[PDB]
RNA sequence: CUCAGUAGCGGCGAGCGAACGGGGAUCAGCCCAUUAAGUUAUGUGUGUUUUAGUGGAACGCUCUGGGAAGUGCGAACGUAGAGGGUGAUAUUCCCGUACACGAAAGGGCACACAUAAUGAUGACGAGUAGGGCGAGGCACGUGAAACCUUGUCUGAAUAUGGGGGGACCAUCCUCCAAGGCUAAAUACUCCUGACUGACCGAUAGUGAACCAGUACCGUGAGGGAAAGGCGAAAAGAACCCCUGUGAGGGGAGUGAAAUAGAUCCUGAAACCGCAUGCAUACAAGCAGUGGGAGCACCUUCGUGGUGUGACUGCGUACCUUUUGUAUAAUGGGUCAGCGACUUAUAUUCAGUAGCGAGGUUAACCGUAUAGGGGAGCCGUAGAGAAAUCGAGUCUUAAUAGGGCG
RNA sequence: CCACAAGUCGAGCAGGUACGAAAGUAGGUCUUAGUGAUCCGGUGGUUCUGUAUGGAAGGGCCAUCGCUCAACGGAUAAAAG
């Protein structure tokens, strides 16, 4: 019983270089080179999957701290005041409406300096 | 083909019930200088030890 | 049922083959078990059984003892359990050897209390001991 | 056991021969035994020994910048030899003699419980034609089938040799892969008395 | 085949390794000078086989199609439904197959007869048996070393005799050396015929599917390759045009198909062009990854799809070997194909199946995976160096004690 | 105590004994170094074995002897640059 390899070798390096599209060079055409191209990008992807979520937080925190100098206090100042007064509203929708309506976060930062107060 | 025994062990050890029992080491010879203890308990037979079993069980594969 | 492609062993009579050196996943890859060099990780790599290294081996740092006896390769012992396989009432080295719990080869044979029987046997010319005689006797028998 | 004839008349078959419980283990075991033992096993491949030249070495150990080489028939060597050569093999097994008797007891009960097994008084053909025993066949409902028969007549064995799905044997020839592989068993009374003789 | 990896041999190391007895295959004895069985040639007569060969059954419509053996419907032969071919897949189209028949001539084997030869220079075994010295063979390495062969030196008795039974002696048992012949069971395949394969399918299988032991290499012995495929049928492209009366192409024509057009089935990857879309000439690094504007095409008009990725956070390949490698330590120019835990026997453990105080046959016979074959092996009892005893036994003066059970 | 092979302490029981009136003490010396496995052979005993049988040779068991094998768990009977 003598098995020739071809058929199932050729499927599984014309998939890995299917994996490999948009690569620069050797990258999307050799087999030893494009294959060590795939697997760092797995790991890459699986770090960052990760990184995301910090990252994110870093600019909600940044456009929430904008948005109460405007209204005339810090981000820890503010933070301090909302938990104060039990708001529960997370980053991210504070985030939302300091970007996209002034006047409700201009509300929110009344109670907050209430609640400081 | 057929495993082979060592017959220099199978000339040292036998087999017992549940093991294999030797004759015990240094009395051949110098013995004028022994105490009358070591000379009568070092006479007879004692047991294999459990950590050399499995070695004499390789080399005598019939006893 | 019964056909041929309907037939199918017991579970857990068979099992798949170890093959080494077929990649990551398998958990024999590269090596294939052997660990990393040394004489053992080579071709035909074992040392000799009884070598220990270069003392004095166990079996060479003890005495001899003894010596062999060749009647003891011809002397037979029998169970007083086995003479039911006997045909007839005589027992008797030759009606031992045709029941074949006697090897064609041994002279003479001894028979030892060992399990029990309960027809009544002739013994002529077989060695017993005193528990098998009893027996024998008790259970109706005779010796010549 | 009582079972009928093709005709409604009566016979007495043992319980041993034809009602012993069904074992799948067993009979797998026999059945992938005769299929083994029915095997030729005869190839062979040539090592790096038995492969023609490549006794000298084909360039020196160091100094030219190539990979060191011993022969040109190396087992890594395009046109070298076969690193494990095969040689000629015996694929028979061993089977216990209570083991195959009871797995022929096995599929005989299996046999008669799932009725494709018919009891006929007696079957035998006129002349050495294939029509004839065609008819008979097909008037017994048993287009394919393995005919077993206690004494092979040469008018049945040549009427059965060109019909395709149909076979005939001895009661003391049969097997147990001819036993599952036809669709249906006609049997005579006698042959199935001389196999009760003989246990399955 | 067992006995048995037993008894032994062995720097008593590594290792080497019987016989007796039992079960099988095949079976057979005959002679030493008037000379046997047998064998080989020659010729004759019977039987068998072989080297060419002859006959050999039975299918039509319909659909798809370049082509029917394929679809649907309904028939026939079968002692023939093995195989091969035919424009795709045929028991009834062809060659054949089951079966029946056949030899001027020639050869092989077997049996009987006849004529030679040979067995057969040999008539009961003397430089022989035995011994001293040195070696060899016996499972047996000088060992307590019997037995066999002999290079050298010697040397009997001769049936009231002689050889052997593992140093040697006695007794018992057994055999008759120093003269011969003899089939079968056993070993093998350069060859010839038939058949078979859980053997290979062109880097495989022979080195060799092809003008291969060739080309080529070497003074020589010797070493030793690569290289299969148009199409069913050449129907292998008349004629016209560009060009050098070239190569190569474009039309026309053949074909089911010419991107089947001659190194011609299919035609993958490395590698090299042309066209379209987007990005790119103020910005520093394993080239990606998580975000993300804009543009182009498609669109079920979107919280859609496809291509591109300005700007931005993080981010020093893979393998091996190491205490530890981005390491300036090893290996890889790339692609495609090939490339490494096997096979036989023995043994131990674990699963699983049968039988169960029992289990199981080996060689072998066998119209043969069946059925026979019980010799043998493992289990059922230990203690002791052993003789011996035996649910006990050894040690000892001991029934005490203790060790193995 | 200890990988193994080895090593160390030991009350008490039986027999024979010495010294004490006796209860008793004694299985070497205040203790911890003064040492060498297996193989091969020698010597004294012995109710074991004894290749047809009776013996014997040889072997076994008990006691004991031969190594500066000192590279001292000791690769050979036998070895420098």
């Amino acid at each position: 019983a003598r098995v020739k390899r071809g058929v199932v070798a050729h499927r599984r390096h014309k998939k890995i270089l299917a994996r490999a599209k948009g690569y620069y060079g050797a990258r999307s055409r050799v087999y030893r080179v494009a294959f060590q191209a795939v697997i760092k990008a797995g790991q890459y992807a699986y770090r960052d999957r990760r990184q995301k979520k910090r990252q994110f937080r870093a600019l909600w925190i940044a456009r929430i701290n904008a948005g109460a100098r405007q209204n005339g206090l810090s981000y820890s100042r503010m933070i301090d005041g909302l938990k104060k007064a039990q708001v529960i509203i997370d980053r991210r929708v504070l985030a939302d409406i300091a970007m996209h309506d002034a006047v409700a976060f201009a509300a929110l930062a009344e109670k907050a300096k209430g609640a400081l107060a | 083909a057929k495993l082979k025994t060592r017959r220099g062990a199978a000339k040292r050890f036998k087999a017992t019930a549940n093991g294999f029992k030797r004759k015990q080491a240094f009395k051949r010879h110098i013995l004028t200088k022994k105490s009358a203890k070591r000379i009568r308990q070092l006479r007879g037979c004692v047991m294999v030890h459990v950590s050399d079993v499995a070695s004499v069980r390789r080399m005598c594969p019939y006893i | 049922t019964l056909r041929l492609n309907e037939l199918a062993p017991a579970e857990g009579a068979k099992r798949e083959h170890r093959r080494l050196g077929r990649g990551i996943g398998s958990g024999v890859g590269k090596t294939g078990g052997r660990g990393i060099k040394g004489q053992k990780s080579r071709k035909s790599g074992g040392v000799r059984p009884g070598f220990e290294g270069g003392q004095t081996a166990i079996y060479r740092r003890l005495p001899k003892f003894g010596f062999t006896s060749q009647i003891a390769l011809k002397t037979a012992e029998v169970r007083l359990s086995e003479l039911s396989k006997v045909e007839g009432d005589i027992v008797s080295l030759e009606t031992l050897k045709a029941a074949n719990v006697v090897r064609r080869d041994q002279i003479r044979a001894r028979i030892v209390l060992s399990g029990e029987i309960t027809r009544a046997f002739t013994v002529q010319g077989v060695a017993l001991t005193k528990g098998a005689k009893a027996a024998i006797e008790a259970a109706g028998g005779k010796v010549e | 056991m009582n079972l009928k004839t093709v005709s409604g008349s009566a016979v007495e078959l043992s319980e041993v021969a034809f009602g012993r419980e069904f074992n799948e283990a067993l009979v797998h075991q026999v059945v992938t035994a005769y299929l083994a033992g029915g095997r030729q096993g005869t190839r062979a491949h040539k090592s790096r020994a038995d492969v023609s030249g490549g006794g000298k070495k084909p360039f020196r150990q160091k100094g030219t910048g190539r990979a060191r080489a011993g022969s040109i028939r190396s087992p890594i060597w395009v046109g070298g030899g076969k690193t494990f050569a095969a040689r000629p093999q015996d694929w028979s097994q061993k089977v216990n003699r209570k083991m195959y008797r009871g797995a022929m007891q096995c599929i005989l009960a299996e046999l008669v419980r799932q009725d494709r097994l018919v009891l006929v008084e007696e079957f035998a053909v006129a002349a050495p034609k294939t029509k004839e025993l065609l008819a008979k066949l097909n008037d017994l409902n048993a287009a394919r089938a393995l005919i077993v028969t206690d004494a092979v007549d040469e008018n049945l064995y040549l009427a059965a040799r060109n019909l395709p799905h149909v076979d005939v044997v001895d009661a003391t020839a049969i097997d147990p892969v001819s036993l599952i592989a036809f669709d249906k068993v006609v049997m005579s009374v006698a042959a199935a008395k001389k196999i009760e003789v003989e246990l399955g």
